[PDB]
């Protein structure tokens, strides 16, 4: 055995961690943008009826 | 591999870190986005509310 | 059930993804157990953690590996033939057993 080979052996499943724990944070990123277009196309589309029956 | 056991230990901070304050985040995120373009959008609907009311 | 047995420290602290487990027995099988409380499955971290308790038997290792790796760690375990030992981290009610003993010593008085 090697600490070298311990290094590499740990680091494959931090690089599952990491790199499972990073997508699911650039999903969130994804929500940031497009569900925060979805929450305009919500909440904005409300104001917009507002105005309709305002006019 | 004591070396490795610690580094990557702080690997594990990383991951939960970045995760972590990427949600805390996304409400910051999500509350600015709501705070400029909504409010933009109503100012358009006023405007359009004077054209309106120009044409009336 | 080895609660106030355990080592306390040589669990992985707030173990998120890393968790120490413990399947392994007999001495008989143990001639390459150096090689084995570092890397018995492929991804074992083993600076921070020892044996609990030692056995003319057998030596009971808190050896370190993934939330998913638990069953890689127990595959290879039982290529080798270990036998179940595990303690799941139940410390909270490690210091209530240690009460309810405790309880149990004062009220035969």
């Amino acid at each position: 055995l090697s600490d070298a080979d311990v290094q590499k052996q740990i680091k494959h499943m931090m690089a599952f961690i990491e790199q499972e724990a990073n997508e699911k944070a650039e999903e969130i990123d994804a929500k940031a943008e497009e569900e925060f277009n979805i929450e305009k196309g919500r909440l904005v589309q409300t104001q917009r009826l507002k105005i309709m029956e305002y006019y | 591999q004591s070396q490795g056991i610690q580094q990557l230990l702080q690997a594990e901070k990383r991951a939960a870190e970045k995760v972590a304050d990427a949600r805390k985040r996304k409400a910051r995120r999500l509350k600015q986005a709501k705070e400029e373009a909504q409010m933009e959008v109503e100012q358009y609907r006023r405007e359009r509310e004077q054209e309106f009311q120009s044409k009336q | 059930s080895l609660a106030e047995i355990v080592k306390k420290d040589d669990f992985v602290l707030d173990s998120e993804y890393l968790v120490t487990l413990l399947v392994v027995v007999p001495k008989l099988n143990h001639n390459d157990w150096i090689k084995q409380y570092e890397t018995l499955a492929e991804m074992v971290v083993p600076r921070s953690s020892n044996v609990l308790s030692e056995d003319q038997d057998s030596y009971l290792c808190n050896v370190t590996l993934f939330k998913k790796a638990v069953d890689d760690f127990r595959h290879k375990a039982r290529e080798n033939k270990f036998i179940v030992r595990d303690f799941q981290y139940n410390e909270e009610e490690m210091r209530a057993d240690k009460e309810e003993m405790n309880r149990l010593s004062t009220d035969k008085k």
